[PDB]
RNA sequence: UAGGAAGACCGAUAGCGAACAAGUAGCGUGAGCGAAAGUUUGAAAAGUACUUUGGAAAGAGAGUGACAUAGAACCUGAAAUCGUGACAACGACAAUGGAAGUACCUUCAUUUCUCGGCCAGACCCAACCUCGCCGCGCAAUUUCCUUCCG
RNA sequence: AUCGAACCACCUAGUAGCUGGUUCACGUCGAAGUUUCCCUCAGGAUAGCUGGUGCUUGUUAAGAAGUAUUGUGCGGU
RNA sequence: GGAAUGAACCGCUUAGGGAUAUGUGGCGUCAAAACUUGUGGGCUCAUUCUCGAUACGUGAAAAGGGUGUUGGUGGAUAUCCACCGGCCCCGA
RNA sequence: GUGUAGCCCUCCCGAUGUAGACGUGGCGUGGGGGUGAGGACGAAGCCGAUGGCGCGAGCCUCGGAUGGACCCGCCUCUAGUGCAGAUCUUGGUUGGCGUAGCAAAGAUCUAACGGAAUAUUUUUAAAUGCAACGUUGGAUACUGGAGCGGGGAAGG
RNA sequence: GUUCAUAGCGACGUCGCUUUUUGAUCCUUCGAUGUCGGCUCUUCCUAACCUAGCGCCGCAGAAGACGCUAAGGGUUGGAUUGUUCACCCACUGACAGGGAACGUGAGCUGGGUUUAGACCGUCGUGAGACAGGUUGGUUUUACCCUACUUGGCUGGAGAUUGCGAGUAAAAGAUUAUCCGCGCAAAGCGGAGGCAGUCCGUUUUUUUCUGGGUCUGCCGUUGGGUGGCAUGUGCUUGGCGCU
RNA sequence: UCGAAUCGCCACUUCUCUUAUCCGGUGGGCUGCCCGCCCGGCGCCCAGUACCUUCAUUUUCACAAGAUC
RNA sequence: GUGAGAUUGUGAAGGGAUCUCGCAGGCAUCGUGAGGGAAGUAUGGGGUAGUACGAGAGGAACUCCCAUGCCGUGCCUCUGGUUUCUGGAGUUUGUCGAAGGGCAAGUGCUCCGACGCUAUCGCACGGUGGUUCUCGGCUGAACGCCUCUAAGCCAGAAACCAGUCCCAAGACCGGGUGCCCGU
């Protein structure tokens, strides 16, 4: 981040332009908080770079009143003699996920501190993450395999509001703008998607008669 | 064991730490909520404290024992030369806070503005803003500015203007600084397109305080308090003194904690820095909006008192001098000493109370000397009590 | 008081308090109490003439001597503690410690150099330990199966 | 500069069942806080637990056993 | 070696080291093991010192109540009464 | 042939431990009787990223840009024979630390001279030699005759 | 309790909770953890006196009783006594109860308790005794570490190292190969010619100069305006000029 | 200056929503059966399934002795 | 590759080999706000009103208005306090020969006294929205009656959270801007 003149000069001599490390982007919509954090923490220790988006759509089992009371109990804890040294109570949904993951890592060794450094935890889908590639999900924590239908659940964004978070309106305004831009673009290039589909079709009857049979045998044509 | 008796704790825990202010200039931390219905307008102004006096007025307040009677109220005088606008900044809102988009400069800046960027201006090359001036109006220069203004329109939520005071016009002898004080003032009301139009019109021009505030309104006063240095607990917090018989001193707190917890807590009074803090002090009523003495000689003249006099007392304001500029008169006190620069802001609290909506009509403004017990209002009163003196006679005899 | 003879003894914080101007210096009104300290530089003073800076003390050169880092409380000259040059790095877990590797250093040791006590890989014999695949006995497979009726 | 009996030297290295200390390595074994007596109860002697040295013997059992079987007695929880 | 922690609990008892297999205790992350095992059944929703979850460990609970929900037993009539359990709630 | 660098080769069974007991061709120090060597081509002592050997107490080689005259292996005899602590003894060194302080009795200033203590710059004058000492003249001030006056005893 | 078990109470029995009393024990401390009360100052608890909100009465109004959620805020001045406690006089919305080493002595004070002097009563033959009364009786040290209060100097992203590359940034010959309007559209607009050197595997190749005519500019000259708060900057209209 | 560890990439993926839900959407007939209608990809040794075409002695593993940045 | 150093134990000249460091930022301004702190609270009067209720006696309350107690943040125009401006004047003992002018009495003593500091002994000021508890309702089953409760919904305490207010990037701001240097 922020390449100094030493870095830009070295890249100029060597001829390098851009580089992108291998990163997995996880869409955290409709995911159980505790189960997703446990799966991600183990993957961090195994040497993976992970970016998670839409942290305000994480779900917690129980009613909103129950979970709000649980946070207010955590907020009550502070060092009486000097509260500026005491536990820090972060309020944004993305900060809450990072704190949950941190408690599932060995955080007082250099190995655990390095692992925590490899997680980003955005809210919504920012502009620098939209065009990177396809997002992934964790089927073991998808909340439609996890919760019974009749049980009440909490959305993390709604609970983070009412205890101090003050950017709910900003996040929903930006998310709606992203949907319209992505929806407009996806409707575009429907011609090239159809053209490619109409190219794979009619490619048969142009290929040799033996390769089509092999394709049919394996269920690809 | 509990306390034998109960009394409230000393001091306010919401003003911690009691440390020195990071800057000497008064700065508005927050601005009033924006209302798109009203027309665009400016929200703050920069003034200099220039002494105190008192006035007399009639109070209109039904149901009160002081209704339709005269009262005496002390006031504060603050010099307000016009400010100059030099820049435009736009802000966008992000899930992490507000971020600046860019800045548009005025292409013509005064020497006193560019002095703010140097520590030794006279012994320097004085190259600030030189390349921008050579480039701003060229074909690439106009395209670059149009690009920045487009980003303001598309993705901004707040518009502010960079303005600086004119210390050349404020010809004060005791104010030693010659570099302008620079600050940001928010534009409230209207849409983003209308806000930008007002900002562009107010570029390179002067802004007078009469265009920002009205005569009988209220305002907020962001300022920095007078300094006291390292002071003890009795003056810093207001704790009681110990009995005369105490060994090793009286002006102390006897017990600074219990055995457990085994440490001193942040709520116990300790000696340290007192004064030189930033405060806000809302709801100060404006009593008069004056004009420069060169254009309107009769500043302190009232409809009930036809004497021709200016706002400056006999012998001048102690430590400050003459008021040669426009000014504001505020009811009550203001934080800080004389010569300090102060920011006035449009109010945040609701202004629907009867005290805050009253109309003020002055009757008498005191201009006696503040050195000693002043007992003359003008210089002619003194020369009428005493007749010709010895020095006057000698001057006339020499004239012969 | 004069001589002699010795020692499986002590070896300068030891042996008499005293290897030395020691019952001395010093302490107490007094009766009394009572040390520290090897001059062991060198075979020989040959104990640094002379030049230069400095008020002097001294420093920088020169010279004597096998040795001056043997220069005058001067053989040898330890540890604790400190200065300087080079290097190693290191957040905050007080440091130290144990185990197992690795990165740089080695005025260390041993072996080899046209066969090698070096580093790897595969193969054979014996021994031990596993996996696949195929089966057996028993009335275990009749408190059961299947048809036609009431 | 000393007093519910001054100071100095000597008997005097006074006695202490009580407090503190007690300096190299490896190897073979390895406890007790219980019995009786004592002006005995913060200590001893005495038996028990342990080590060392053995003696007399034996090669399936000599005077073996914190265990069963069979027979035959005892008991008042 | 286990019960997070503990003289005395559980397992096991000790020359210097490898391979294999176990005991007590475990297999969401911290933390080795079901990369959240079963192609096994039920029960439970717990709002302010916050449902419950490793014995010894009184290292915290009683009498008395509740169709909250899920099971039994004994009687009338083709739903009603009486009584007794499980988990959860009040008493706290 | 108990015990050593075990006379050699197979095989079996045990191995922790406070107080305590016992064993060891077990380690180390000063001196005596014997025996065998070493040293000015360098003894003892001292130093160490000098390695090797031993489970260990320890032993031995190496280097010194250290030292300058004595000393050791083995068998035996002998003892003032092995230290981390005793509010241990005697010396030396040490953080705290350039720290706490050096505050009763009122107080000095100026010019000239003296002194090595200056008017010290080679890379206009001030911003690059500070601070402090004695005598004489002048100024200012204190003791205030129960005196920081002038003479004696005791003691020195 | 006018009749009426339960508005409010509630005997005879029985089940609990607390550690703010006093007992029981003897685990830690006898080469020492300064032993009562008051003064000063901060904090915590609720078993709620006042202030907020509700329900109920043997609640007509007023004044009250009881119960629930609630610890955010508040809870006084004096006479006698060393007192804690208690009792009186007044004010008030109210004058609730507790914990913090029975909070707090290198923070104070020293009235009490508890040495040595002395008097009385009772006890003792006596020296003496008494948790009986009375009077007089040294309160030592912070300059160290941490905590707290202010006050400054200065590194750091592999949290000091790697060259170990992740933007809440844009949107394209893989961000190169130009600008403006537009929805990551449909489409619509603007762009000065010549010659040389050095470079050149291509598509009007990549540069460096000289005129080459210049829109937009910087720095000027005065002179006419004109604006601003008025000694200092500008805008209009011509000179040549970079 | 630098010798370094990492070894898929794409202007077809890089939009959204549900899971008691026509899992590609979507009507009809008689409370579950039956009957209709329309519309990830490349990459692994000839730029492509076909004739043709240089691989050495680096002569038995060793970081791919090669690439990307 | 390049530019600086070092190789310091037993003369003095030369060359070599190697090891360390540097090869890129600097100064100045306007802002952001994660996190932490956090504050206002109570009484009386006017009017309602001699009204509602009550046989009488007696006797309410909300909107609205005006003051005050405690607490908090500041200020010095007025009033009070303070004087080593020893400012101006007065006065006692001593002293310079007297007058003038002074001096000593660790500020001789008395009166008045500016600037500054300071007192609820003087003055000014002390805000806005949400989520809910106890509780009260609407629709509505279980249970072809009912029921504020099971699903759902509404109103809502001096409580809780945020805004305003104080500190603020070890919260490592890829927030903006001005000039210098390298490319
Ligand atoms: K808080
Ligand atoms: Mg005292
Ligand atoms: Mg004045
Ligand atoms: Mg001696
Ligand atoms: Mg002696
Ligand atoms: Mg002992
Ligand atoms: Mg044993
Ligand atoms: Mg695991
Ligand atoms: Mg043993
Ligand atoms: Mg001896
Ligand atoms: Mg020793
Ligand atoms: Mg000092
Ligand atoms: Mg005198
Ligand atoms: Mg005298
Ligand atoms: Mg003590
Ligand atoms: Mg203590
Ligand atoms: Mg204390
Ligand atoms: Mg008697
Ligand atoms: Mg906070
Ligand atoms: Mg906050
Ligand atoms: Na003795
Ligand atoms: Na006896
Ligand atoms: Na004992």
């Amino acid at each position: 981040v922020l390449p100094s003149r030493r870095s830009l000069n070295r890249s100029s001599r060597k001829g390098f332009k851009k580089h992108r490390p291998d990163i997995i982007v996880i869409d955290l919509k409709d995911h159980v908080l505790g189960r997703a954090a446990a799966i991600v923490a183990k993957q961090l220790l195994l040497g993976k770079k992970i970016t998670v988006v839409r942290c305000e759509k994480l779900t917690i089992a129980g009613s909103e009143i129950r979970n709000k009371i649980k946070y207010l109990q955590f907020l009550r804890k502070r060092k009486l003699s000097n509260p500026k040294l005491g536990p820090f109570h972060h309020r944004s949904p993305s900060d809450v996920f990072i704190r949950t993951v941190r408690s599932m890592l060995p955080r007082y060794t250099k190995r655990g501190q390095r692992a925590l450094r490899q997680l980003v935890a955005y809210e919504g889908v920012p502009v620098n993450v939209v065009r990177t590639g396809g997002r992934v999900v964790i089927p073991k924590a998808q909340r439609h395999n996890c919760y019974r239908n009749e049980r009440r659940f909490t959305v993390l964004g709604n609970m983070c509001k009412h205890v101090g978070w003050k950017y709910s309106d900003v996040v929903e305004k930006l998310e709606a703008a992203r949907i319209e831009k992505s929806g407009r673009h996806h409707k575009k290039m429907e011609k090239v998607r159809v053209a490619w589909k109409n190219a794979r079709k009619e490619a048969l009857k142009k290929m040799p008669q033996k390769n089509v049979e092999v394709l049919k045998k394996f269920g690809l044509a | 064991s509990h306390c034998k008796f109960e009394h409230p704790r000393h001091g306010h825990l919401g003003f911690l730490p009691r440390k020195r202010s990071r800057q000497i200039r008064g700065r508005a931390r927050s601005f009033p909520k924006d209302d798109p219905s009203q027309k665009p307008h400016l929200t703050s102004f920069m003034v200099y404290k220039a002494g105190m006096t008192h006035i007399v007025r009639d109070v209109d307040r039904p149901g009160s024992k002081v209704n339709k009677k005269e009262v005496v109220e002390p006031v504060t005088i603050l010099e307000a030369p016009p400010m100059v606008v030099v820049g435009i900044v736009g802000y966008r809102q992000t899930p992490v806070g507000h971020k600046t988009i860019g800045t548009v400069w005025a292409h013509h800046t005064s020497v006193e503005f560019r002095r703010r960027f140097y520590k030794n201006w006279k012994q320097s090359a004085q190259l600030a803003f030189t390349k921008r001036k050579q480039f701003a109006r060229t074909t690439e220069g106009r395209l670059a500015e149009a690009r920045t203004l487009k980003a303001f329109e598309k993705k901004a939520d707040i518009i502010r203007v960079v303005a600086h005071t004119q210390l050349r016009k404020l010809r004060n002898n005791r104010v030693g600084v010659k570099k302008a004080h620079v600050s940001e003032i928010q534009i409230n009301g209207g849409t983003i397109a209308q806000k930008i139009e007002l900002a562009k019109s107010l570029l390179e021009k002067e802004v007078r305080i009469d265009s920002v505030f009205q005569q009988s309104e209220a305002c907020d006063v962001c300022a920095v308090t007078k300094g006291h240095g390292f002071t003890g607990v009795v003056k810093r917090w207001g704790v009681a003194c110990l009995p005369r018989k105490t060994h090793r001193g009286l002006r102390k707190v006897a017990c600074i904690g219990a055995w457990h917890p085994s440490r001193v807590m942040y709520t116990v009074a300790r000696a340290g820095q007192h004064g030189y803090h930033h405060r806000t002090h809302l709801n100060k009523k404006i009593y008069q909006l004056g004009r420069a003495v060169s254009m309107e000689p009769n500043q302190a003249t009232t409809a009930y008192d036809l004497t021709a006099k200016t706002i400056t007392p006999m012998g001048g304001f102690v430590g400050y001098g003459t008021v040669r500029n426009d000014y504001v008169m505020l009811k009550g006190s203001v934080a800080g000493p004389r010569r300090r620069v102060i920011t006035l802001r449009r109010p945040m609290a609701p202004q629907t109370s009867r005290k805050l909506t009253e109309k003020i009509t002055l009757k008498f403004i005191d201009t006696s000397s503040k050195i000693g017990h002043g007992r003359f209002q003008t210089k002619k009163e003194k020369s009428q009590w005493y007749g010709p003196l010895k020095k006057d006679r000698i001057r006339r005899e020499e004239r012969l």
